[PDB]
């Protein structure tokens, strides 16, 4: 579970281990798929993908997933996780805002990204009904058995922690994680690298002149632009992307239907949607004369039919077509 | 004028006499319960940003 | 408590006992009268209007509602529940979303409604006030006292229940479950009715072509479209509403005092209201030569009063008269 | 901790201790200070700014903050309390929402007033990033060591509390909470001011035609519209306000940078921002030709530019400048 800089959390610029980067408010189902620097899913070990790893510390933290909240202008709804990444149905938002509950303390992390969710279809909603026409919409999979594409994870750089850089009653004092590989030296001369069990300073003494390193470098992290590089190397981790977007059909719009009423070679249509519907036609002579014009507010319109025919499109609802002899 | 720009006037920041044109206009508390309408025009200064 | 079919039940569409038909975002008070297919309020027999009855399987749960959740673009408040029905003051929202908390699970239900709050008035509130002219909105009561009206709730039909279904460890054996009345045959020959105890099944051998219904017809419901008919009869069962719409006058709008100002024979007026203000004006004479204009972005507008008089209505606020000779 | 009448207290205008006054959304941070007439902080002695006292009967009640909500549109977040007062990072809202939970009760209060959030720059967003450039905003402190101003804070008047006036088993009986000053008749002939320990009523005895006063001025209060005057006289209590507005620094704006293409003596921008930008120039001639828009919309747009130069101010983004010979 990676932990980065998260720009306004809750206070300010804290480090979460939920830091968001890779908003993607792309598809149209009212789905995110985020990631959280922080890989939940199974534990440490092996069981349970609804458990709950994040770092606190050096150290995970692999426990149950209790309050988890992701959210935006409103409360959004979690979908599934796998590895780093959440899928959550969230309404549209200036922003997101992401966060669960380790029980002490509330511990969220936020962000901006400009977020929407029109619907697929001629009808500009703002959120997906319960009825309507199914049509190829984009969105992202509950599923986890998923390769279609793969980022690249590679190792951690180093991190600090000068919760190592003790004192040994008179010279700062160095300690290690497990024998993890502690990279080492101060301002002034002494041990210069540092890959090291729990060393002393000769020199130095003040833990603010020291380099406490990390470099633990066991298991690979997500390249985040919020992470140092691990100066080294370039090392494996080629690792999958669980929500891949797909061609679902979502469950779509509709709009009311239209109110058809004849005159001489010309449609009137008293006409009154539930949202704005971008209406169209095509004059089939080879004069195409068409026209679009998105409809909120209920409007009586025309239409010069000519005598070989027209088509009229309310919306995602299926196109019409009409003799005006 | 009240609502229009500098509808508070003071000489200074420190200056505890000013002019306030702001058309503030008390009315009278609703069925028997404390509170204080005051009807006013958000300022000169709200407008003019 | 009836369950239906809820449409975007938190994943997709569930069978919640709390799915929600007959969304009325028609009143003004910033309150929706809904339709649970649940029946909270007193429990199963007598006691408590504040507890929880909704369908767990074939049975009720009556128990506490200890964490009901109505909510819309933001949380609405619950006003009261009576019955199969709640009232609840929301804010403005394309969807209404309903939820509860059992203590195990969510277990929420979601619908799409547009809803809006104009109040009652010239003025394009977004919120109701704390002060302001009282004046008459629609609006639903609190109370349960109440019979101005009665929706028709007669029988359920049937309902699917393959947990009856076992297997007689060859057959599929069907159960009852109080002696109710389980109609019951299968895609085979065999027993081609079903008013029955516990049966087995001599023919077929798959729980997956067999007949499990529940004719429980001992307590009748909301004739949901939900629903599926009770193919024998209207039973009886004619039910009050509780949350009648009454004439209430909210607590309402009012919109800040103009700036007269004189000038010959015309009103300059400085205005800058809260929010949108529909301004209008009665030139008395026989020429009426009216204006209408909803006002939300400070505006000097102009009248040209004539001899006899004018008249001005800033809002719901009351209309004013002028005399310019 | 003052108690006052909440406007829409849930259910309508109750009496909130937390009754909410001067909602100030006057800042630029996201931030709103507002004042409860509930004093959290400290205890009612001397310990933890954190605990949390409320009024609850003439009493306080002096325990933890464990479950404050601020919120408006969408629940805000807290930043910090003093005093009567707290301030709160909240997006836009139409109204303003406040309230804790004892425990018991959800016990919250809630009021209009007309919020926004513009950050200082010509974007015109709807919330604050995590990068860009960084200029003087207007802002509220963390802090509560602060003396910048200082509001008039003199004693409460009486309140009501009929609690006191018990039955004498005739007689309606008064008491006294500690010795505090009772002010005391009814309707009928009996004793006339009331400063007392428990009296009893010799003349009437309905509790409803009584005067149950507690003058209980052992601690001042904040000067709420939503207080009755102590009628003896401007006592003393000159008390600061923590959260004063500072010329902090906020974290923000910057609109994505223009698409530069030359033609002869004239800009062709195609631009296309994140947030409406208020675009501006000044064609550097004593004729200056100024030109202002907010552009939300992907816009190609034109700029004469003359011989001598132009300059150009892609929002808070720095202003730039072109020879066009």
């Amino acid at each position: 579970p990676y932990i980065a800089d998260c720009p306004n959390c809750g206070h300010s610029r804290c480090d979460s281990p939920i830091a968001i980067e890779e908003v993607r408010g792309d598809a149209h189902a009212g789905v995110i798929r985020i990631q959280t620097s922080a890989m939940f899913g199974l534990k440490t070990d092996g069981v349970d993908l609804a458990y709950m790893s994040f770092m606190n510390g050096k150290t995970q933290k692999s426990i149950k997933i209790d309050n988890l909240h992701v959210r935006t202008s409103a409360p959004c709804s979690l979908v599934s996780h796998h590895g780093y990444y959440i899928l959550a149905q969230c309404p549209p938002g200036d922003t997101v805002t992401v966060g669960f509950h380790d029980g002490p303390n509330r511990h969220t992390c936020t962000v901006a990204h400009k977020v929407e969710f029109r619907p697929v279809g001629r009808e500009k909603y703002r959120h997906p009904p319960e009825h309507g026409v199914e049509l190829p919409c984009n969105r992202y999979t509950h599923k986890r058995a998923d390769q279609g594409h793969y980022v690249e994870m590679h190792q951690p750089g180093l991190v600090a922690d000068h919760s190592l850089l003790s004192i040994h009653s008179a010279k700062v004092k160095i300690t290690v994680p497990s024998g993890a590989q502690v990279k080492y030296y101060c301002k002034c001369p002494d041990v210069r690298e540092g890959i090291t069990s729990s060393d002393h300073t000769t020199t130095c003494t003040d833990v603010k002149q020291c380099r406490a390193y990390l470099i633990d470098n066991k298991k690979w992290v997500y390249n985040s632009g919020r992470l140092p590089r691990g100066e080294g190397d370039t090392f494996k981790g080629k690792l999958h992307v669980p929500f891949v977007p797909v061609k679902a059909k979502c469950i779509a719009t509709l709009a009311p239907e239209p109110l058809v009423e004849h005159k001489h070679r010309t449609l009137i249509l008293h006409l009154h949607p539930d949202h704005p519907t971008l209406l169209t036609t095509r004059s089939l002579g080879s004069d195409a004369n068409p026209t679009r014009q998105w409809i909120e507010r209920p409007t009586t319109v025309n239409f010069t039919v000519t005598g070989e025919g027209l088509e009229y499109t309310w919306g995602n609802h299926p196109p019409k077509r009409v003799w005006a002899q | 004028k009240a609502g229009s720009f500098g509808d508070l006037q003071s000489r200074t920041s420190t200056s505890n006499d000013l002019y306030a044109n702001t058309n503030l206009k008390l009315q009278r508390p609703q069925a028997g319960i404390v509170h204080t309408p005051f009807t006013q025009a958000p300022s000169g200064f709200e407008r003019w940003k």
